[PDB]
């Protein structure tokens, strides 16, 4: 059944896995109508499923076209992803589908299994994890991607950058799941911290600053502090 | 009127003849059970008074054959066999109600509660459920395994029930994923009445038969398969006028004849709080939300 920290390294094994988010897919704007009632613009979104061994990202963009006179539009969002995920499975290779695909929220079991009943080697898993894959529209080339999207289209990329030459998955992931937390608690704090040094630069094919292990060490520990600050000032302690 | 004689009680049991129960103490002259209903199945149960454990008896119907009772002391349970010598078992009948050792099928005249639990139950389809095809009548207790129970496993002792499963490619057409599993109108309509069960009787002889296994019994297999052919018209968006009146009376008696000490065990909360309240027939099953209402408010 589920993941949870006491299977946690399970993650960074070789059995292809993917995580799957849908908190991204459907996204609106709340807005008043001229009559003073209130209506929802739909704004483009997207499927984060992801790799955490390689880092590869499966970025599925979901044009607001999709929900063009659909009822229910949070429920089909749901097996919106359910189809999309299947889709990409299918369009993989044998020996590249995974062995398990892991949801972020339990809402995806049901519509994600109904997609993959072809599939029935493929473990459809929840995790007790709350993982700041939400903050994924703070990273600016992730958010430009998806709101210059014209049509339907899939972006690969690998969300560790050049990490893995360094690291292993274990700590990139670490790395990550600590810059998303960080990005969801105080964004405007969170990217101040990313960009502060010009000399600092964003690689054109990659999504994080080019850091030194030193300066990765220091920008880490600046996120750590972001994050128990914000916790502080949430719960007065 | 037919009969159902018993060649002696040595163990000390209590009998069921469908819906009515009668304590029999070790060796008491006990010769059966006479004025039997003809044109229904019936069901004539055990249990005995030294083990509780293993409920078990046999469905039957008396214009398929002269059957009668025998305590086998060897297997350890009172046997139905069929008297194919007819003038021997008139004989042996005529006998036993002259010395008035037969207790009579104490049917109240106006109490149709038998005909409304097994109105669509028919001896041929229980046989095809319960395969041991040399006999006119089925062996049931309280341990037989489904078909379906096996799958997730001695097949000749199964409940042979027609396997329904929400999250099976069966009940999903491929590029309609959300609508089957959220509308399994094509699921009940299609695959199962249509293709499987061919008419409505049979779906409701099927689920009638489930209810009388999982009440006699306590076969926890039988209520799963009860609660799924429950679910999935209540789950389907599109069912005949005729069906939701004809379930809503089956679902009545049902429940109305349920021990009212059961209802913990023999009802899942979640199916039935679906179907009333949830589910798109929520408004079309009144004589069983109302019965459910008055009489089990606590599981809702």
């Amino acid at each position: 059944g589920a993941m949870n920290s006491s299977n946690y390294a399970e993650l960074f094994n070789n059995d292809i896995k993917l995580f799957v988010d849908d908190t991204n897919v459907y996204r609106v704007t709340v807005h008043k109508t001229f009559e003073g009632n209130v209506a929802t613009k739909a704004i483009n979104g997207c499927i984060f499923t992801l790799n955490p061994k390689t880092g590869h990202l499966f970025l599925k963009i979901i044009h607001t076209s999709v929900w063009a006179g659909q009822k229910r539009l949070s429920q089909l969002a749901k097996w919106k992803t359910a189809e999309e995920v299947s889709a990409l499975v299918r369009s993989l290779p044998k020996e590249e589908q995974p062995k398990q695909i892991i949801v972020t929220r339990k809402a995806m079991l049901d519509p994600l299994e109904v997609h993959m009943l072809d599939f029935p080697n493929i473990a459809i898993r929840p995790t007790e994890l709350r993982l700041p894959f939400s903050a994924a529209m703070s990273i600016d080339k992730l958010s430009d991607v998806v709101m210059k999207a014209t049509e339907p289209q899939m972006v690969l990329f690998n969300i560790y950058d050049d990490w893995l030459d360094r690291i292993s998955s274990y700590t990139a992931f670490s790395r990550l799941t600590l810059l998303l937390r960080a990005l969801k608690t105080n964004e405007e704090s969170a990217k101040m911290i990313l960009l502060s040094d010009p000399t600092i630069t964003i690689k054109s094919y990659h999504l994080w600053p080019s850091f030194t292990d030193e300066q990765w060490i220091t920008i880490e520990s600046q996120m750590r502090d972001l994050i128990l600050t914000e916790y502080g000032r949430k719960y007065n302690v | 009127m037919n009969t159902v004689p018993f060649t002696s009680a040595p163990i000390e049991v209590t009998i069921g003849i469908d819906q009515y129960s009668f304590n029999v103490k070790e060796n008491q002259p006990f010769h059966g059970i006479k004025d039997i209903p003809i044109g229904h199945v019936h069901v004539i149960h055990f249990q005995h008074a030294d083990n509780s454990s293993m409920r078990y008896g046999y469905w039957f119907d008396c214009r398929m054959g002269n059957f009668y009772i025998q305590y086998d002391p060897k297997d350890g349970l009172y046997k139905m066999m069929e008297e194919r010598d007819g003038a021997k078992f008139e004989n042996i009948v005529h006998n036993f109600k002259e010395r008035q050792m037969m207790v009579s099928y104490p049917k109240i005249d106006e109490d149709d509660t038998w005909y409304n639990l097994t109105e669509f139950v028919q001896m041929d389809k229980i046989r095809k459920i319960v395969r041991k095809d040399e006999n006119q009548f089925s062996y049931v207790d309280s341990s037989m395994t489904t078909v379906q129970e096996n799958e997730l496993s001695d097949p000749a002792h199964s409940l042979n029930y027609t396997v329904i499963n929400f999250k099976s490619r069966e009940a999903i057409r491929p590029g309609h994923e959300m609508e089957d599993f959220l509308d399994k109108s094509y699921y009940l309509n299609t695959v199962m009445l249509q293709g499987i069960f061919k008419n409505s009787s049979n779906y409701f002889g099927e689920l009638q038969f489930a209810f009388l296994n999982a009440m006699f019994f306590g076969n926890y297999g039988s209520s799963l398969q009860w609660h799924a052919m429950i679910e999935l018209i209540c789950s389907s968006a599109t069912v005949p006028k005729h069906m939701l009146d004809k379930l809503d009376e089956i679902l009545y008696y049902q429940i109305k004849t349920l021990p009212e000490q059961y209802s913990d065990i023999l009802l899942n909360e979640r199916v039935w709080n679906i179907c009333l309240y949830s589910s798109f027939q929520k408004n079309s099953l009144h004589n069983t939300e109302k019965i459910m209402e008055n009489k089990y408010p606590e599981l809702l």
